[PDB]
């Protein structure tokens, strides 16, 4: 990313090959490069445990004349991650479709053999997979753009909580200022 | 003059007493066991509000 | 408005911000066999949620030259998630399905499509007195053509399209349950079909309930675009799913 | 009147079933500036779960309720230069990292105050250390904007009649105090976007509203044949705290003491590809 | 009499004409969660009968040199029926247990068993500050033999037998719910073991829940038979089974 | 409501007296797994006699309820070595045998804990020894997982604004310190018999469970012209206890601090035969 | 908010005061005092109760 604000922006093309992943990340809203520095993963790095739900938000902004859907499916903790939409089906999902409302809100279960996570996550306490695949694709009429760019919003559900503070360690010094 | 209440415990399966013994109130003990808060003022600014079942626009 | 609809089934929802509304087989909504109507004496298993759940096979593609394609149920999802499995596992099955066929274009595209469910839709070789295997007619999800000129070879159905390969006119599939997809109006369509048989319960690797045929009546149409064709996609989704008579997986 | 007497969990999650209708929970639109208020129970079968979790760790009151060190200095019995045996702190909060940082999610605060200092010595070295000194005594001394300041360890000013002093002696336990809410406005303020003159010239910053004093120490009599360093830390710890207007967490090392001057960052790390999960 | 018992769970049924009493774990019934004590959101599977019900593990082949063997739970039904693919399907399970272990013999033969299952019955390793796979300790159904002499390879854990491979004395078993299979009165011991563990719910691949152990007290003995062997049989029951966190098969 | 108020002795014996009849209490079968409940009343004549014996320093409260040392370091209060100069101890609670043992008779646990901390100086051997130093300062840190770590004695991190910490001084009474039942399940678990990773990889045991932080320790500006060398000796003392799941007491001698090794060992010791009784 | 209560002591041949000063249960001091106990959970986990008089089988 020469332009740092592209990392805000998830491609997408018209004519694209069937059933792609558009794309995939780690469940790990500490710890994660992609939820470090979100208004809720600096939140959480400012304690040890956490629990509760999340609520993942996706808008399209797009042209008002392009059209699509798209599958976002959320795979608890496994030996492998999915690989192809098949695979993905499988687990919580939810299938978007763009219309007049441009936002859809998929809300991440918590599913977990313990009460609390801990924020420095480990084999033990794995959270999952969020991935994103073509449904049925985008399709534009003429003299429109050919490419379009989606954003993701993250926050808490109501239950929610934190526990035991401990200090940050994204900030740091060497010499008394 | 002495106040009597509860103490933070487990939930499934109690009470402390404190007195204020300087005539500052800068001197007492933290209140921390104040436990209210309501989101609603940063989640939802709007104006007219929104129906999650209904649409919203 | 009442062009927006939403369908949850399990872990699974479907979406349609314009659509038509949904029609209901006979006018019958699914169930669970009575009591005094079964046959079969040992307890039944009802995994609801497992196998009650949306499972979208695979794509097809509408280009400008497509005549048809059709699906035989339930043998379409036969390798389909847990509902594959506990149909390998038993002997009898009853299940009715929520079948959801999307088809997005935009508004300068034009076409029509039909969607039917056929129950007991029983086919025709493409030579007269002359038998075909159990490929030419069912392969598991794939989705199968239909032909506009006259089928010729013996090892497959008879494909012509007018015929149905029902030896029935075409025109005539209107008195099934059916829907349209206009692409003026309207993006998907929805069908929800009881289980009807002439028994209460049947085995699903033997006999096909039903078969689901989509057929362009007003063939696709468009005019200087980057568009070249538009994908069809099909949604299925057992209901009240009940099995019996627990033996080896075949 | 011989006593007097005087808790909320979260959410809980209620059982959903099978749904077909045209409400549409998901769908939403962000432009509105709203953020949901979905739960989990409106997109997929729940059951019922009573949760006893609690939010109590996570109040202001508690996050700011620890004390943390916000400076130290050192300063020795006996030396050459005058202005080496004592210490002249200006009362500032942005001279440590960690404890501002936490602050600065605020954009204003009205609390309590309670400072704690903890002194500790050693024997600078030398080529002869043999000596015996008693027990060292250190005085720590207050004086508000506008007031008389030391210029050496045996001024006159050290014989404090108004501002408030505290003696102190090695061995015992550290030196503590309270404040209460000394600010000339209704709250304390973290930013102040202008300037000093009505003429839109001047200092400008917070800098501009830093007007709380200063903090001096010293040996009382200490003066030993061979040099003793001491070294100070203060401990500030908020009490009855209330925050208003939050602001986001600071992203670039910090630079200067009384300024907000930063180099640009990157936003965050990054990965092989957009795919890439391993 | 009381020397009768019969068990029935799902499809199937056990029957043994000369048992003893049944052990019911701390004195407490498997059950299912309840609300107030559960964590996860989403709504759980209950798939009854089709997972509850007995499956006999294989045999082993007790001989006058035999020295035990061990089995861990739940990796040891990975791979049977539908409770494999249910908990290859879920991230969560939950379930409790009933394990009837079988061993006849006549009137002449002589010894005695020691049936005992051991939650989380951590093992250690041949060679201290050496590390080994997960495969000297489950491979499925198979069962695994103790050692009389100390173990040397560093490839598999210590089988000492009388250490119990824990560091432990072996005659302080007797700690953990258990029973004895003595030929002169006995011929099978069942134990029900409820769902014990720090969590509401755990993975079932990463976690053994517990482990069970037969260990020969006193050596089979006999004399002047055409009997070679006494078969050891082990049959297994999931009870009130639940699942949660569907995602992509293992 | 000025005031608020708020035992149990084993069982007697009870007169037995000559029995002929068709009841069996001694006889049994051990088959069941049911250990017997007979009495001395039930096989020969006996008195009667009151037992005001209390089984009251049996409880678990009272049999966990003793401070035990868990871990003790060195570090000297200047040196070349920077490591040298302070602590970094991960928490667990295996590395002290006796403690150790006393917690491994259950499976679970969840009690509250009391930290107690004692800290003792001595002055290093050498050639010259004559100096004179003021009382020593120490300082204890907390820093939950994920936390920022000192790398020096001088770092920035020791200047915690969320981390707990302690400031000692010596001549005073060992410092102390209450903590709540700080884990993430229901219960804590001395035995894990899992992998980390959920292909039955990775680490296997409780080091997989083990995530309680780190503690530091130093100097706080202590800097003597010659070596003087501290020790810090940390206890646990749990309250409010609550046990489950009974297991067999540890036979073979400890191996390892983070795993279950061990060497076979014989069951108990010999005799010259079953008759020997002298 | 005082509480009173009996301190242990001898059988055939007394009271102490207790208050809480701090605000966190886990603060108070080891509550030693309990002594019910049940040990059928370990000794008698069969199913069927048997008596015994009677014969075990
Ligand atoms: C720019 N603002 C400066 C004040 N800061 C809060 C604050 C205010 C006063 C104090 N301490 C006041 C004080 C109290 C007692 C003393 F002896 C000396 C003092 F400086 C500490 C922090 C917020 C940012
Ligand atoms: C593997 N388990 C580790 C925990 N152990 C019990 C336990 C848990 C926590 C603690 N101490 C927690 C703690 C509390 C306060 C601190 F400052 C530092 C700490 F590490 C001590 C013993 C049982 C075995």
């Amino acid at each position: 990313t020469t332009d740092q604000m592209e990392m805000f922006r998830i491609p997408v093309t018209i004519n694209a090959p069937l059933q792609q992943q558009v794309f995939g990340l780690r469940l790990q809203p500490g710890l994660d490069s992609v939820f470090k520095h979100t208004l809720l993963g600096e939140i959480l790095n400012y304690y040890a445990h956490w629990s509760g739900s999340m609520k993942l938000t996706f808008v399209f902004c797009g042209s008002a004349m392009a059209t699509g859907k798209f599958l976002i499916a959320y795979s608890p903790p496994g030996a492998n991650p999915p690989k192809t939409r098949k695979d993905a089906m499988l687990g919580t999902h939810i299938i978007w479709d763009i219309g007049l409302q441009s936002s859809c809100v998929l809300c991440v279960p918590w599913i977990s053999q313990t009460h609390y996570r801990l924020v420095q996550q480990d084999e033990y306490t794995s959270a999952g997979y969020v991935t994103c695949w073509y449904q049925t694709g985008m399709i534009v009429p003429p003299g429109t753009p050919n490419s379009s760019s989606i954003m993701c919003f993250a926050s808490a559900c109501n239950d929610f909580s934190v526990r035991m503070l401990r200090d940050t360690p994204f900030i740091s010094q060497d010499n008394k200022l | 003059g002495a106040q009597v209440s509860t103490q933070k415990t487990g939930a499934h399966e109690i009470h402390y007493t404190n007195i204020n013994y300087y005539k500052d109130a800068a001197s007492n003990s933290a209140n921390r066991q104040d436990f209210t808060q309501d989101p609603s003022k940063f989640t939802e600014p709007v104006k007219d509000v929104m129906i999650k079942s209904l649409p919203a626009l | 408005s009442d062009r927006v609809r939403s369908i949850t089934l399990g872990n699974s929802t479907i979406t349609t911000q314009e659509c038509a509304n949904v029609v209901v087989g006979y006018g019958r909504w699914p169930t669970y066999l009575r009591d005094d109507e079964a046959t079969a004496e040992d307890q039944p298993t009802q995994p609801d949620v497992a196998t009650c759940r949306f499972y979208t096979l695979d794509s097809i593609k509408w280009e400008k030259g497509s005549v048809g394609w059709w699906w035989k149920f339930p043998e379409a999802l036969s390798d389909m998630g847990l509902f594959g499995q506990n149909m390998q596992y038993h002997y009898l099955g009853r299940a009715g399905y929520t079948i959801h066929v999307q088809c997005n274009a935009s508004k300068f595209h034009q076409g029509c499509l039909l969607v039917v469910c056929v129950p007991e839709a029983e086919m025709g070789g493409a030579v007269v007195g002359q038998a075909f295997s159990a490929t030419a007619m069912a392969n598991g999800d794939k989705a199968y053509e239909f032909t506009s000129a006259t089928q010729s070879d013996q090892t497959k159905v008879q494909t012509a399209i007018h015929n149905a390969g029902m030896g029935v006119g075409v025109g005539n599939l209107t008195i099934y349950p059916h829907q349209w997809i206009n692409l003026r109006t309207n993006n998907s369509a929805t069908i929800v079909m009881p289980y009807i048989n002439s028994v209460p319960m049947d085995n699903m690797f033997r006999h096909y309930n039903f078969t689901l045929m989509v057929i362009p009546f007003v063939k696709l149409d468009y005019a200087d675009t980057a568009s070249t064709y538009v994908p069809i996609t099909v949604t299925v989704a057992p209901m009240c799913a009940e099995y019996n008579g627990l033996r080896l997986a075949q | 009147g011989d006593v007097e007497e005087a808790v909320v969990h979260v959410a809980d999650t209620m059982r959903s079933g099978p749904s077909n209708s045209a409400s549409v929970p998901a769908l939403t639109a962000v432009e509105t500036g709203h953020t949901s208020q979905v739960t989990p129970s409106d997109t997929m079968q729940t059951r019922h779960v009573k949760n006893y979790h609690s939010r109590s760790e996570s109040t202001v009151e508690n996050f700011l309720g620890r004390s943390a060190c916000v400076y130290m200095e050192e300063y020795k019995t006996t030396d050459n230069d005058v202005n080496k045996k004592f210490v002249a702190w200006p009362i500032n909060t942005k001279q440590m990292v960690q404890m501002r940082r936490k602050l600065e999610m605020f954009t204003y605060l009205r609390f309590d105050m309670e400072v704690t200092f903890v002194i500790t010595s050693r024997q600078d070295p030398g080529t002869t250390l043999a000596q015996d000194m008693p027990v060292l005594t250190h005085q720590i001394m207050y004086v508000p904007p506008g007031g008389p300041i030391p210029a050496k360890v045996d001024d006159y000013a050290w014989q404090t009649s108004t501002n408030p002093s505290i003696f102190w002696t090695e061995g015992n336990a550290p030196a503590r105090m309270s404040i209460p809410f000394i600010s000339i406005g209704n709250a304390y303020s973290n930013f102040y976007d202008g300037w000093s003159n009505f003429d839109q010239r001047g200092s400008y910053g917070y800098n501009t509203l830093n007007n709380l004093g200063h903090i001096y120490v010293r040996h009382v009599s200490g003066s030993s044949p061979h040099p003793i360093t001491s070294t100070i830390r203060v401990y500030f710890k908020p009490k009855h705290t209330r925050a208003w207007v939050p602001r986001p967490p600071r992203l670039c090392q910090y630079k200067k003491a009384f300024s907000v001057d930063f180099t640009p960052t990157p936003i965050t790390d990054t990965r092989k590809d957009i795919n890439t999960v391993t």
